[PDB]
C-alpha cells in the first residue's frame, strides 16, 4: 500500500494496485476488486468518527463516583 | 510591659481545619474540570 | 519570640527594619524580658559566631534532602 504515495499517483507507472488488503483462505495478497469484496463509505464515515468522539469522553473522566442504592 | 496573650483556647482552628480540607477535596475537584483544558467526571 | 511576649509579628518586623537597616547596628531584636529597650547590646544578648554559625548551615543542609523526597518504599521492619 506504500506504492501509492512513494511514487507518484500523477505519472501512473502502475505499481500500485491500491486495495489489496486480505484474503481469507490461501494467505496472499489480492486486489479486493478480483475479490468482490466493497462496503459503503458510511462503515467508515459517520462510524468511527461517531466512535472516536465517544472515546475521547471517556479519557476527559478525571474522577469516579459510584452511590449503591439504599 | 509584656501583658497580651489572649489566647484561651488553643485550637481555634481545630474545628475550621478539616472542614477546609474537606473543602479542598471538593475545591481539587473543579481545578481538574476548570478550563477548556480541563477533564470531566463521571457519577 | 513575639508569641510568648504577645508581640504583632507585623510589627516586628516593622520595628527591627526601621532600625538594623538604616543603622548599621543589626542587634536589634525582639525584647521578652519585658524591659524598656530592644537592643541585645544593652540587655546582654550573646550568642557565639561558630555556634550560631554551624545553627544556621546544619539548619539549611537539611533541606538539600527532605526536600527531594518523592517516593518512599518501607520494608517490615
Amino acid at each position: 500500500h506504500a506504492a501509492s504515495q512513494m511514487a507518484k499517483p500523477e505519472d501512473v507507472k502502475r505499481r500500485s494496485y491500491r486495495n489489496y488488503g486480505l484474503d481469507l483462505i490461501r494467505g496472499k495478497i489480492v486486489d479486493e476488486i478480483h475479490a468482490g469484496v466493497l462496503e459503503p463509505t458510511i462503515s467508515k464515515v459517520k462510524s468511527l468518527k461517531s466512535a472516536l468522539e465517544a472515546c475521547v469522553a471517556i479519557l476527559r473522566i478525571d474522577t469516579m463516583i459510584t452511590v449503591d442504592p439504599e | 510591659p509584656s501583658n497580651a496573650t489572649f489566647k484561651n483556647k488553643e485550637k481555634p482552628q481545630e474545628v475550621r481545619k478539616a472542614n477546609i480540607i474537606a473543602a479542598r477535596s471538593v475545591a481539587d475537584a473543579i481545578r481538574t474540570s476548570l478550563g477548556p483544558k480541563g477533564m470531566d467526571k463521571m457519577i | 519570640l513575639a508569641e510568648n511576649s504577645g508581640l504583632d509579628p507585623i510589627g516586628t518586623l516593622s520595628t527591627l527594619k526601621s532600625k538594623q537597616l538604616k543603622e548599621k547596628i543589626s542587634n536589634i531584636g525582639v525584647d521578652c524580658l519585658g524591659y524598656g529597650s530592644n537592643d541585645m547590646k544593652e540587655l546582654f544578648v550573646v550568642d557565639p559566631f561558630i555556634g550560631k554559625k554551624q545553627q544556621i548551615l546544619l539548619a539549611t543542609q537539611l533541606c538539600r534532602m527532605i526536600l527531594k523526597i518523592d517516593n518512599v518504599i518501607i520494608s517490615g521492619k
